[PDB]
């Protein structure tokens, strides 16, 4: 009784407060039962993540057929968009926006939940500005994890999956880590680290390890912010570097 | 090496 409905999910604007927001709007029977028990699992997972840098989800109402769900409204639109857009970061946006999305890993990760369909198609911006936020959305995939690694099924989008998913190995959180590997290397360049036309071409180059730093284009770019790549692209979970240690590293520890 | 711009690839899938 407090939000009041605009143009279109769709907007709305708090009644007390007035903070325009965005309201997703489920429907009964549609979506089924327990399509509906989809979104009980997903729902609750975004109700544990609080963070600037996570599309945060303030409230969920159930009215009479509809179900309603209060979100961040971010405009920004996809941070894939500004990447054709820009053609590819400097390594300082860069290093800013890579940092951005660490922190909300992290973030993820000390809470117990891992994303797994992390890419570019997913991180929005809060404005095209020159130092706007980027948010983490879609947590269709999202899974509450403990520290151990066991199969917890095989999802995700193909170009972005890691070695060990598609060796169907046991993992866990650091298959985000190589997700942004992938960002964080298109980002400087503007094309993809793995890619083939044939999907199958394509998990084979990815769980070979297979990437490289193509002249001229890399000639320039700082080694160390290759190290950090390489190193996200680790391919061995077990020593690919985390989220609270990227954090950690000059390359993105440097605000000046 | 080399592979197409994001931009000329379009946008992801998702996988089940």
């Amino acid at each position: 009784d407090n939000y009041d409905v605009k143009e279109e999910v769709r907007r709305c604007v708090h009644k007390t407060t007035g903070l325009e927001f965005a309201a997703k709007i489920i429907n009964t029977k549609k979506l089924s039962a327990r399509d509906f028990q989809k979104l009980e699992r997903e729902a609750r997972i975004c109700r544990k993540l609080q963070h600037p840098n996570i599309v945060r989800l303030h409230d969920s109402i159930q009215e009479e057929s509809f179900h309603y769900l209060v979100f961040d409204l971010v405009t920004g639109g996809e941070l894939f968009e500004d990447i054709v857009a820009r053609e590819f970061y400097s390594e300082a946006d860069a290093s800013h926006c890579i940092q951005q999305i660490l922190e909300s890993i992290a973030y993820c990760h000390s809470n117990g939940i891992v994303h797994r369909n992390l890419k570019p198609e997913n991180l929005l911006l809060a404005s095209k500005a020159k130092g706007a936020a980027v948010k983490l959305a879609d947590f269709g995939l999202a899974i509450e994890v403990n520290d151990s690694e066991a199969w917890h099924g095989f999802a995700g989008t193909p170009g972005y999956l890691s070695p060990e998913v598609l060796k169907k190995d046991p993992y866990s959180k650091p298959v985000d880590i190589w997700a942004c590997g992938v960002i964080l290397y298109i980002l400087l360049v503007g094309y993809p680290p793995f890619w083939d036309e044939d999907q199958h071409r394509l998990y084979a180059q990815i769980k070979a390890g297979a990437y490289d730093y193509p002249s001229p284009e890399w000639d320039t770019v700082t080694p160390e912010a290759k190290s950090l790549i390489d190193s996200m692209l680790t391919v061995n979970p077990k020593k690919r570097i985390t989220a609270d240690q990227a954090l950690k590293v000059p390359w993105i520890c440097n605000r000046e | 090496k080399r592979p197409p711009k994001l931009g000329q690839i379009g946008r992801s899938k998702r996988v089940v």
